[PDB]
């Protein structure tokens, strides 16, 4: 009389004899169809150090077997009821791309009879995929990190999957906030190995996400761009006052630090380089090169004519040097004419670097 | 004695099955009614956006085959159960990191003849609660915390709430976080008529103290020397070091604060705003007092510093009401007229700006 | 071989369940002695405000199912059994980090004939215990450990001690942390009547030696020298690297002793307020020195220093003790004593905050 | 529907037991061909010398009761199993770190009619290989892999190789670090005769430009200003700055490459060596300097500088090819005679020591 | 006829009538002998900091029982076998010394039986015990941690151990590069304890292990001494450069910053301190007075006789001086002459307080 009791007679004709490990087919030659999706619910963690990325997903699977059928005039009108997803068939689902994971779910949520020999299957799962990052345009970074599911010891002529929405559904997506999807694609594939001569398929889902790149630009480029205004103008720093190369360390150890800082965040990967760490790299060259420079210009400066000695042609050439400047025995002359010179070099160089480096990708 | 016979004859397995639910009369639904209570808010990690508690949720529900006859069995109103073997409605968070949903220790479950049965087992919880942060410290920070099952759908239960606020009653004190409100809120979505659950918003405030005294007052002391450079003499040769000390300090400070908050570009804080403001400002003033400087330190014979200089600036002299100037003195004396004006405009940008704040 | 026949006599599945408890005439309560035995106090984590010992809380109750004839079974007074298949009492902290309540092992269990048991397993406990922090290091903790049942209530089990005090014979010396006292008191609610619980209240003094040479002896030793730059010649061009310098090492110093203490902006160290204070000196005392400075490197020509300064500071000399006294060497010296002076009130005000220590 | 009956006849408990092994004709050994295909080199922890990797070890065996007529069960040669209730002969590794041995999913199982058995599961291993640490970074890196079973021994199993080399057919790059070699070498024990084990030794080295950019180019050219302080003039009172500026900026990038190489004091890299040195002559450099310094600063009234300065230095001027020299100029010019030598000497050991690290 | 057959049918007889918990004995009063032993494989890490101590461990048990017995030509001349430890008698075995840990192994290795009853049992672990750390002479430190093993619920009148082998093997030991094992003795002893009136014995296995060097003195202690040489060469430098405090100043926060540094790598035991620490402290103390006294000769110099006055008897006492330190109103040469006789002072108390600290211990 009561659904609960019909429910007990079905569910109790059901698993009388039946067998979990046994493929669910009539025919051995006829397969069958696991229909799948995946719904994301949250981008955890995208780790660059350690090319990693981390995700909360809603896998979805369904099929039809052959034994889980009956009719529902007969037990008062039921046709779904819930089973858990311990004690049916259960394919093996697997994802060759793991990384410190668990290869499978493990929540073990329960299914749902639909029938007519239809299940429909939705565990979570909490996955460690290895993505290959590429860092050259840091922060303006544009990421592709793949999942590859597939059976393991099904060919195609026995199970063959199907992709349900060729997009991944974000109904439920939480954002984030670093890290946004731009699009996210599944593909169908096959492929043979060398184990066996049998084919097999898999699915590849590709995520292309963006980084939102507020927080960088405001905390990490602003003052290394900052403090590199302050490259070229030691030179307009007279030698009687003693502050050139006080300025000239303190930035040299600066940019040090911010490139030695910036190591920490980007993986080791040595195919490629960023932008930022070689446009620090060349102001460090020409800062110690400065520091060279003026160290040189300081020695000259306080010099005396009693010590050193052999002006001989120098006389000649900064005094016709002068004028080109546009600047109109005492040797004070000479090192501010030497100063300004090589200031107008480095101004340019530096112009010159800053520009030629940041053009192409623009 | 029969409180043996009693169970077993209660958790028989062939009267009595599990993997089902308790109906009659037409797929009625069955009511939960579940209420929370909070034990103690031991952690809200920013830089993750995540949060840690301690909860007790009672759930209450009815089930029509775990009834009997008390005068029977010796007059036994209430008896213990196991919550393995016994019928049970799953509940858990959705927004949980940690990918563990359901609850640790799986306590008993009371049971008396009418059929009812409580059950609440404790549970850590990790939820995910995003965190705005523009008024570091004094921020009003809100998380939230969902209670929906996972297996079954609106057409087969109906979860309801008791009291509209989550019980404090075993509340210990957290020291840092202080809450403030924890409403609870029944949603329904009408476009999918499947989607039950229950939504508590707990509302924290922080106390400021601590980061107050730890970043606050050593960052504006330090930031209160950034208008002083231009009152120290040029042949001190000392400008340089005071202003790029000052500069490193900051930069550092400034790393330091977007360490302690999460990457979130969507909002920025106002701590960092001044902070890079107020370096960009002791830039420009880096560059314009080795102008000063050089000025200083010119001669006779290398420059004649002809008309403009002389008329301009020691008839401008007044202007500043700063006073009344050898040509080395010359320079000397416009060197400080010039680093005097930038003084004054400079700690009035200062002041201009501890009014933006406002 | 008999142990063999009477252990499974006894344990047989139809004679004996483990669900239920032993009870009779009237359902009386079932007394739990126990009593916790300590071995080592593994670690206090400060910054986490966590506690981990490990520990032997040995649990004595009486079982009438459990009995036997000694005559019949070759005189047998004594028995080991498993401890899952038994009865047993569940008794666990509840103010536990990590979320692990229940015990490791699961040791064995005596069993007499007058049907006592007698089960002690062990355990490592990680406690949290809130950290009182105002005289650091020389500070006195007190971590509290709790202990109850968390499946029945007063109306089936009493809970009881067997000694006021927590063993130590077993102990092993901690190094830096040194215990005092271990009470152990009963508490109970009228109110609530359904709530025993023992609580034992572990008190702990640190042992000073190891942070008082690492971080007090540079601290004082160096802010020992803000009083000093005041009699540093300003021709030297040197006072403000000293102050600096010695401003940025109190700032660190002041951030790392915030690192090792916890969060709580309940309450405040002593140290890190010496230093906030002593910093807010240094900065006044660089501000001050530049005014010095700068009026020390005036000229002539630039200014005239009208009346004013000449009576007020050359009649200001004897007040201060200091002495005695070609317009630049007025400057200097018009310097000279107003550093002096601000030198004499800055001693004056270190010895005062010493004082205020006290 | 056959497959149903074939498995539930193979698999049936009485006819089949799993604790044993396949054995007849007087305990002859089972073959175990087992062959490990690799997948990606996720990572090589120095600091913790530690390697992790994914793997697919294919193993093949033969069973004598696990066979069936094909023909009878409607030709079926092939069928599936789970790989727990077969038997399944027990190999991991024995380096193994976390304490983890077996296999992570325990996959299906291929059974043929002949009996044979070929399973592949798939595994991520923690190994532990010892780094040789001497040419950082362009170092060869030797990590080892073990395989043999620990219930079993040699009287009755016997493992095998199928390639001498790992496949790298399914292998994805890694960036970092790329492979060079796999090979693979069976193992036995003549004093023991029981110790029977697989050992794969894969050759690895790093790519070197990352780790090059951002230590070695900045470190060299840090370096390169240890022979110059000494061209620079003592009248500017500047060459402690850098020197100590230099001292310290390489102390840190000591202590750097010490953090990222592990702590076996086994063997030294030869970049700290290279650091170590010219810190030492770097420090030899402020000494000598400071001595020059104050030989500089001398006045007339205070030394007189009596004959042996004289003669010594104003004819050890050619010696130099440096030229052509009041007092104090006297004394300046021996200052810099002085340094210029040591600027010669010191540049030579550079060259020195550069041609010391070919 | 086939081996397995007969395995199986003496497999099946064994376990129709066997208990776990019941203790494997004949007569009560007889006692088992439980021989004993261990094989290290490595010592992962001994972290100072927390005084803790990994290793994996290859435990080694064997006793005898009178049930598993049989005779071999009745079942084809099988001995030995192999059976899980999970369906016979398992003895209680623990280590009391346990810190982070699980008390007992948790991978449960199968055992051999031998046909007269013997059993043999050898289940890996992973052992976290927690030995105090005594450091003075860091690094050259010899380190002795111990691990107490020993029955929970069996007195000595039903349980008595025995120590195989007086040493720990050491065949498979994987060497970890910093610490090396000089011995490894292991010991026998009883107890007694307030529970019980019984005694219960126990094992004690002491493990001595010294420490490697070089590393620390490589990247440790070679800067903190060579940054002491600059401690009282500062007054060998004038006053007329502006250079002194800087060095001073620079030393101080170095050698602090050292301190502080090394205060992360040892514990916060307070019986002892370490030898470094304190001549670190030392060294700080002088150059802070350095620091002090310095700024008084500054002082001193830059005076002036208008300003400044009183050389009433310092001219007869530094004119008196200044012979007997072989140096031939002046405020400069009163300056140079303090200065030089506290040079003298200091490098004395430099030398000999770095003599007399390091001697007793050599
Ligand atoms: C039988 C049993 N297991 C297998 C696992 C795999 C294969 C074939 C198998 N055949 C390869 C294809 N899918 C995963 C791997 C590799
Ligand atoms: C009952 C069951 N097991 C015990 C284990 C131990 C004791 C008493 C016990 N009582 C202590 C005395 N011997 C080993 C430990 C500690
Ligand atoms: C925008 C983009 O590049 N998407 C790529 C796709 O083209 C490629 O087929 C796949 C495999 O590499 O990875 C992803
Ligand atoms: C319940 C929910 O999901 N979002 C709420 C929304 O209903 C409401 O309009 C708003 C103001 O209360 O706060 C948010
Ligand atoms: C003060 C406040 O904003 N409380 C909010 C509430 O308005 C909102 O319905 C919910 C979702 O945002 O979280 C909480
Ligand atoms: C037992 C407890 O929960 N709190 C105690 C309280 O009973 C007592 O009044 C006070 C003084 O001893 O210390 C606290
Ligand atoms: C010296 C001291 O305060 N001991 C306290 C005790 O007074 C108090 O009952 C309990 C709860 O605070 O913790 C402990
Ligand atoms: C296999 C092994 O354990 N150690 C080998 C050893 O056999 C060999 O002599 C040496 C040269 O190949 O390399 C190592
Ligand atoms: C190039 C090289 O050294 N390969 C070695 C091999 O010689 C050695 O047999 C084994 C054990 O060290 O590890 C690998
Ligand atoms: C070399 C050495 O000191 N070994 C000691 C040993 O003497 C002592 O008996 C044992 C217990 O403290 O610990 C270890």
């Amino acid at each position: 009389e009561t659904r609960a009791h019909a429910e007990e007679r079905l569910l109790k004709k059901l698993f009388s004899g039946y067998n979990k490990w046994s493929r669910p087919v009539a025919n051995i030659s006829d397969v069958v169809l696991v229909r799948f999706g995946l719904s994301i619910a949250q981008l955890i963690d995208v780790d660059e150090k350690n090319q990693m990325m981390t995700t909360n997903v809603w896998v979805k699977q369904e099929w039809h077997d052959y034994k889980l059928r009956w009719d529902p005039a007969d037990y008062e009108n039921v046709t779904s009821i819930r089973i858990p997803s311990e004690l049916i068939w259960r394919p093996d689902i697997v994802l060759y791309n793991n990384a410190d994971g668990d290869f499978a779910v493990t929540h073990l949520t329960k299914a749902h009879l639909f029938h007519d020999g239809r299940v429909q299957w939705t565990p979570p799962a909490i996955y460690k995929s290895s993505c290959s990052i590429d860092v050259t345009f840091f922060p303006f970074d544009q990421q592709n990190c793949t999942m590859k599911f597939g059976s393991w010891t099904y060919d195609k002529a026995k199970i063959d999957l199907v992709n349900m929405h060729s997009r991944v559904d974000q109904l439920d997506f939480w954002e984030s906030g670093e890290w946004v999807i731009v699009d996210a694609v599944g593909t169908y594939n096959t492929r043979k190995y060398e184990c066996c001569a049998e084919i097999y398929p898999d699915i590849t889902y590709a995520f292309v996400i963006r980084r939102l790149p507020l927080f960088y630009t405001i905390n990490l480029i602003i003052p290394c761009l900052l403090i590199s205004c302050l490259t070229v103008l030691v030179f307009y720093l007279p030698s009687e006052c003693g502050e050139k190369i006080t300025l000239c360390i303190s930035v040299l150890l600066s940019l040090t630090v911010f490139l030695l800082l910036i190591t920490e965040i980007i993986p080791s990967t040595s195919l490629v380089i960023p932008l930022i760490g070689e446009y620090l790299l060349f102001t460090m060259i020409f800062v110690t090169l400065s520091i060279v420079i003026t160290v040189f210009v300081l020695n000259v400066h306080h010099r005396s004519p009693r010590t050193h000695t052999m002006p001989t042609w120098v006389r000649r050439v900064f005094l016709d040097i002068v004028p080109r400047l546009l600047l109109m025995e005492d040797w004070k002359y000479v090192a501010m004419v030497i100063d300004r010179i090589f200031l107008w070099m480095f101004i340019i160089v530096c112009l010159l670097g800053t520009v030629g480096l940041f053009l192409p990708p623009w | 004695d029969t409180e043996e016979r009693l169970v077993e004859h209660l958790l028989d397995p062939s009267r009595y099955n599990k993997l089902i639910r308790p109906a009659t009369n037409g797929s009625e639904l069955v009511t939960v009614q579940l209420m929370v209570s909070l034990a103690q808010l031991i952690s809200v990690h920013e830089r993750e956006q995540i949060m840690t508690t301690n909860v007790w949720l009672t759930q209450e529900w009815e089930d029509y085959r775990l009834t009997w006859k008390p005068e029977e069995f010796d007059n036994m109103k209430k008896v213990r159960l196991p919550s393995k073997h016994i019928w049970l409605p799953d509940v858990v968070l959705y927004n949980n990191a940690d990918g563990m949903y359901e609850v640790s220790f799986y306590s008993n479950a009371v049971v008396s003849y009418d059929g009812s049965i409580f059950w609440l087992p404790p549970a850590i919880y990790k939820s995910a609660c995003k965190i705005e942060v523009k008024h570091f410290p004094f921020d009003q920070q809100n998380c939230t915390m969902k209670f929906r099952s996972w297996t079954y759908d609106r057409t087969e239960i109906d979860l309801v709430l008791k009291s509209e606020v989550a019980s404090l009653d075993d509340f210990t004190p957290s020291g840092e976080w202080d809450i403030v409100a924890l409403p609870g809120r029944r949603n329904e979505n009408p476009d999918d008529s499947t989607y039950v659950d229950i939504t508590y918003d707990f509302i924290i405030r922080r106390k400021p103290l601590f980061y107050t005294i730890n970043l606050i007052i050593p960052c504006v002391l330090i930031t209160s020397l950034a208008i002083l450079v231009f009152y120290l003499p040029s042949d001190c040769g000392e400008k340089m070091t005071l202003c790029i000390s000052v500069l490193l300090a900051l930069t550092v400070f400034l790393l330091l604060i977007s360490k302690i908050v999460p990457p979130t570009s969507l909002d920025v804080p106002l701590v960092g705003k001044y902070l890079m403001f107020t370096m960009v400002l002791v830039t420009f003033s880096i560059v314009t007092s080795v102008c000063v400087l050089n000025v200083h330190h010119r001669s006779p014979t290398t420059h004649t510093m002809a008309p403009w200089v002389k008329v301009v600036f020691l008839e401008k002299l007044p202007a500043l009401l700063f006073m009344q100037q050898s040509v080395s003195e010359d320079w000397k004396y416009v060197a400080m007229v010039i680093d005097r004006l930038f003084l004054w405009i400079f700690v009035f940008v200062c002041v201009f700006g501890t009014i933006g704040m406002f």
